[PDB]
RNA sequence: UCUCGAGCCCUAGACAGCCGGGAGGUGAGCUUAGAAGCAGCUACCCUCUAAGAAAAGCGUAACAGCUUACCGGCCGAGGUU
């Protein structure tokens, strides 16, 4: 339903692509509330029962393209 | 006496205070 | 084929075989018209959970498909280096 995760990333970043090589290359950031934003947006694709979990299957995917947090 | 097998017991006894032989096990605890 | 020694695993059920499970975020990013476990490069992170790799091997033009790891059951005595 609710578009793949690496795309609602891309959105909230101002980026387009991701990073040759992460954690070595930062590219986007990413503030905390941003992501329970995209924690509620997701919640049928995940599989996590509270929105705490919800949040790092999101986490998850960020820093492997370079996308530090604050 | 594998030590996993002892955690395991116990996270089990831990459930039922709130593998097949593991539950047998707690169950008599 | 016979004999002797060492280590490790095992009734909290080992070795094997058979059955069942092998899940989601996600077809990871990059690259590429495309690449979704599996062309290449980088990374290889978290959820649900009793398990389940950013996938060990086949397979596809790419998906699919077939299984490996891993978990559970049946079985029951030694097994393995």
């Amino acid at each position: 339903g609710v578009p793949p995760t690496a795309e609602l990333i891309k959105d909230e970043a101002g980026f387009e692509t991701g990073s040759g090589e992460p954690q070595e290359d930062f590219v986007a950031d990413l503030s905390v509330d941003q992501v329970k934003q995209i924690a509620e947006q997701k919640h049928p694709d995940l599989l996590s029962y509270d929105l705490t979990n919800a949040a790092k299957e999101v986490v998850g995917t960020c820093t492997s393209l370079g996308v530090t947090i604050e | 006496i594998p030590e996993w097998k002892q955690e395991e017991v116990d996270a089990i006894v831990e459930m039922i205070e709130s593998r097949n032989t593991l539950l047998e096990r707690a169950l008599d605890d």
